[PDB]
């Protein structure tokens, strides 16, 4: 009984600014866990970034930088910003929501490609 | 500093065989494996969480057993619907989940 | 760049009286016709010197530079060039470098890395030091010049003062009195505590001519100072039991931090600070050195068991689930956290559920704060009464422990001891 | 007691006393720099009007009479320190930044200047461009540098370099927050220290010249020092380096004039 939706892909040039939407459906944005997820073609999934539920985001050593979370309560979309970008950075791109330890919510995603 | 590997890499069986697919971890991770399925085009379902109960809507087919270090998935009976990659998800104390390789499994 | 020399040789050290030598003005001001004391380090009469003679010979000691220094050196030919006054005389330590070449004098001083033998050799070689990275002050200054040639300078380093003093006359040590005006004083506040002199060798090679110089030690005496109209010197003449909460075999929940208050003792930290298990001793604010000195008001003492995780991450600089959810460090915070392996014990067979801590919250947590984790958690629309629910369900989570964790992923012993200032008076200051 | 006879030493192109304030830059407060200012315009009474001082207290000196006294040394050293222990920097204080890093002898004289730094130093990152000492084995000297990068030795066993329990690093940084607090908040510190002895001036304020009146009894000020007296050359001999004399009773008979340079009996 828990559906997600992602909006914001399209063309984007490589070093470019790029914003992702990510509207949750029946639940707060503000009192759980968001999580991101890759998954390249040929490849599996790991770490791209997790913001708490108050006002602090976790980043790993190599996405430290560059990365700015701005969540919004007023329409429950969650919001990711980058403004650099390399050759290697595209594949799709998953919002998630999940408990401590193991993430459950999962939904489509958006499909962003550079040059 | 952690790293998951998994030694099978791409395992075909029939429907009456075991696959037995493990993922190696360096240190001891207690009762928190979660393995996943990623169906190529299609969104990811739920099968453990903890390696030790079942999530509530998964068919009672994947399970798990290993305190620390050995965790092997056992699967009565394969059947052809649920065709698609593991995952092993370990975390320290922080939600720091790490993955491994994915490993496939064909007719 | 240094060249080593192995024809030294080894001679004891002779000694020359010291008479009427070691004096000079107390002060810039002039005084005429009247006799003044004054309190300063000068050079006692009848004290011991120590004779130098350079002729091969090359004897260059080293010798400790405890306090002012009285340097006397019949010269010919410009043998001497300066001195070497530094600490340990490397590139850990500023020291000084005085050469006063052909041109002029420059005063340098940096990080000169001196090697075991420097000296000097038309002159066209320096080979004093190697290179320098980091240093600023530099000065150039004048130059400041059967043998017929006589020079005395006296050093003194008090305040951050490094005053030279300069006397040119002509002429074993002659007996006499002469004068001694102050030429330049140079505030290079700088630790000085050894010394040593240079030696100019002229290629034929590398040979030292018929030179000696005098060292000597300057001691607190008064003295007296006798003037004329001619505007001239003629003459001188109940412990706190630490064990309790150090060796429990039990302690309280994460979330529920047990509160505990003892006073009216003495501070005894050197019973802890030599034990053996612990190795963690991060502190912020105060320093353990001066702990045992200054008095602290309020003393605060927390019992809890945790990962070394939440140890490194006990800084307010970093942020976490138990650090925003469950214990935050105040901002101003200037105490301790000390804590240490216990893989020995609280580890049976089967995993261990007595520990619990929290997980979600709506907002940050005060620090200090008592607060209590029995009620249900709502995230959707609907809240549930108590229900387990997809939504709805108990933030709280089990352990789990084995003895064949990680390096780091073990539970640690976390006691925290925080130190507050305020007005009322300190029931503990020893 | 009309008006003065000789005037100060002669005035040169202003100091660039704009590069040492107004600073963007600050050195450390153990890697503090040093500089000579001499021979330019004392202009220390436009500083009321720059930025205010709030914490311009002095002990030995009038704050308003430096003008007429024209100290010949300077000191200009840059220091950096919170907010909590600007009044620290008081003789005879005991503490930690008092013993490990820098101490003002009970002797000195003179004053520093501090003031608020709100506006800069402060971004989203902390500012890590600060570092200071904290362990000796020993005490400071006054007006003594001390660059260490040694390990500290706590105990018999001798470390190589930073270790876990046995040593400690003898060097930590700053954590300076927008939001950390008032009383935490860095303040920059400008040390000028006098000397408050009669020396041969080097430079001073810019006053007016007068013209030399021989044989009268008027009053004078040789170097910040008053008196009345009558003037009267003699054949007393000077030397090049001396400027003044004094008497049994320790009262000023002679001074040396700049550019005309000669005797001027006091009395
Ligand atoms: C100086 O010391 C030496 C030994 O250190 C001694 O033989 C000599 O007599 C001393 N001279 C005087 C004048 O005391
Ligand atoms: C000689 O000394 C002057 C200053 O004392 C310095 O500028 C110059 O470089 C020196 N020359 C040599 C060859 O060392
Ligand atoms: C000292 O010099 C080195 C270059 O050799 C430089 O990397 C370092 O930053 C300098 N240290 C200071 C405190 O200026
Ligand atoms: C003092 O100076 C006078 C001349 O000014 C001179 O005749 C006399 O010899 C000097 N005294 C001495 C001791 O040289
Ligand atoms: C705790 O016990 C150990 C040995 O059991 C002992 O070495 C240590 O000194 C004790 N702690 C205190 C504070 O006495
Ligand atoms: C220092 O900077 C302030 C900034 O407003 C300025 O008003 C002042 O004139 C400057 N000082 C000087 C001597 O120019
Ligand atoms: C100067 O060096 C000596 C010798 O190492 C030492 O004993 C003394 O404490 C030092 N002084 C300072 C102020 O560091």
């Amino acid at each position: 009984e828990v559906q997600l939706v992602e909006s914001g892909g399209g063309l984007i040039q490589p070093g470019g600014s790029l914003r992702l939407s990510c509207a949750a459906s029946g639940l707060t944005v503000s009192s759980n866990y968001m999580h991101w997820v890759r998954q390249a073609p040929g490849k599996g999934l790991e770490w791209v970034s997790v913001l708490y539920a108050g006002g602090s985001a976790f980043y790993a050593d190599s996405v430290k930088g560059r990365f700015t979370i701005s969540r919004n309560n007023s329409k429950n979309t969650l919001y990711l910003q980058m403004n650099s970008l390399r050759a290697e950075d595209t594949a799709i791109y998953y919002c998630a929501r999940g408990l401590g330890d193991y993430l459950d919510s999962w939904g489509q995603g958006t499909l962003v490609t550079v040059s | 500093d952690i790293q998951m590997t998994q030694s099978p890499s791409s395992v075909s069986a029939s429907v009456g065989d075991r696959v037995t697919i493990t993922c190696r971890a360096s240190q001891g991770i207690g009762s928190w494996l979660a393995w996943y399925q990623q169906k190529p085009g299609k969104a990811p379902q739920l099968l453990i969480y903890a390696a030790s109960t079942l999530q509530s809507g998964v068919p009672p087919r994947f399970s798990g057993s290993g305190s620390g270090t050995d965790f092997t998935l056992t699967i009565t009976s394969l059947q052809p619907e649920d065709f698609a990659s593991y995952y092993c998800q370990q975390a320290n104390s922080v939600l720091a989940l790490t993955f491994g390789g994915g490993t496939k499994v064909e007719i | 760049q240094c060249v080593n020399l192995t024809t030294r040789t080894q001679l004891p050290p002779a000694y020359t009286n010291s008479f009427t030598r070691g004096v000079y003005y107390p002060d810039k001001v002039f005084r005429s016709s009247v006799l003044h004391s004054t309190q300063d380090l000068f050079l006692p009469f009848f004290s011991n010197v120590t004779w130098f003679h350079v002729i091969k010979r090359f004897d260059n000691p080293v010798l400790p530079f405890n306090d002012g220094v009285y340097f006397a050196s019949i010269e010919k030919s410009n043998i001497i060039r300066g001195w070497i006054f530094g600490t340990t005389l490397d590139s850990k330590t500023q020291s000084l470098l005085i050469v006063n070449n052909a041109t002029n004098v420059v005063i340098k001083v940096c990080e000169f890395q001196f090697c075991n033998d420097p000296f000097l050799d038309m002159e066209s070689e320096f080979r004093v030091y190697s290179s320098a990275n980091n240093c600023t002050f530099e000065y150039v200054s004048q130059p400041f010049l059967n043998f017929k040639n006589l020079r005395e300078f006296v050093f003194k380093n008090i305040d951050g003062y490094f005053k030279i003093y300069s006397k040119h006359t002509p002429i074993d040590l002659p007996q006499g009195f002469s004068a001694l005006e102050p030429l330049v004083d140079l505030p290079i506040g700088i630790n000085i505590t050894r010394f040593q002199t240079l030696l100019a060798l002229h290629r034929s090679g590398w040979t030292a001519g018929a030179a000696a110089y005098y060292v000597g030690y300057l001691q607190p005496r008064t003295f007296l100072l006798k003037y004329n109209e001619n505007g001239t010197i003629t003459d001188a003449v109940n412990l706190c039991p630490f064990d309790e909460v150090f060796n429990a075999t039990r302690f309280a929940s994460v979330y529920a931090w047990n509160r505990k208050r003892i006073s009216n003792c003495v501070a005894d930290y050197s019973v802890l600070y030599n034990l053996a298990p612990f190795f963690t001793f991060k502190c912020y604010g105060v320093s353990p050195t001066k702990l045992n000195d200054l008095c602290f008001t309020n003393v605060y003492a927390d019992s809890f068991v945790i990962r070394g995780d939440e140890v490194r991450q006990i800084a307010p600089g970093q942020t976490g689930n138990i650090a925003d959810y469950n214990y935050k460090l105040p901002d101003d915070f200037t105490g301790c956290v000390i804590a240490w392996n216990s893989n020995k014990l609280d580890s049976k067979v089967s995993g261990n559920y007595n520990y619990l801590y929290r997980l979600f919250r709506k907002s940050n947590l005060k620090p200090f704060e008592r607060d209590i984790s029995t009620e249900i958690y709502q995230a959707g629309n609907k809240p549930c009464n108590g229900v387990a629910g997809f939504n709805c369900y108990f933030p709280l989570r089990s352990y789990s422990f084995r003895p064949t964790y990680g390096v780091g992923h073990q539970p640690y012993r976390v006691v925290v001891l925080s130190f507050e200032l305020l007005h009322a008076p300190a029931t503990v200051c020893g | 007691p009309t008006e003065s006879i000789v005037r100060f030493p002669n005035i040169t192109n202003l100091c660039p006393f704009d590069e040492v304030f107004n600073a963007t830059r600050f050195a450390s407060v153990y890697a503090w720099n040093r500089k000579r200012i001499s021979n330019c315009v004392a202009d220390y009474s436009v500083l009321y009007n720059l930025a205010p001082f709030f914490t311009f207290k002095c002990y030995g000196v009038s704050p308003t009479k430096l003008n007429d006294l024209c100290f010949t040394n300077v000191y200009a050293d840059s220091f950096v320190i919170r907010g909590d222990e600007v009044r620290q920097i008081a003789p005879g204080q005991t503490g930690n930044i008092a013993d490990y890093n820098y101490k003002l002898p009970d002797d000195f004289t003179g004053c520093v200047i501090a003031w608020n730094s709100n506006k800069l130093d402060s971004k989203v990152s902390g500012n890590y461009n600060y570092l200071y000492r904290l362990f000796r084995k020993s005490n400071l000297k006054p007006f003594e540098r001390d660059i260490s990068t040694e390990i500290y030795q706590a105990g018999n066993k001798p470390c190589n370099g930073v270790a876990g329990f046995n040593c400690y690093f003898p060097l930590r940084s700053y954590s300076f927050r927008p939001t950390y607090g008032v009383g935490h908040q860095p303040y920059r510190v400008v040390v000028l220290s006098f000397e408050l002895l009669h020396a041969p001036a080097t430079v001073c304020g810019p006053k007016k010249s007068t013209n030399l009146v021989k044989n009268k009894c008027v009053n004078f000020n040789f170097n910040g020092l008053k008196g009345t007296g009558v003037l009267t050359e003699s054949n007393k001999k000077f030397l090049p380096f001396q400027q003044f004399g004094r008497d049994i009773a320790d009262t000023t008979d002679a001074v040396r004039d700049p550019q005309t340079l000669e005797i001027l009996d006091i009395t």
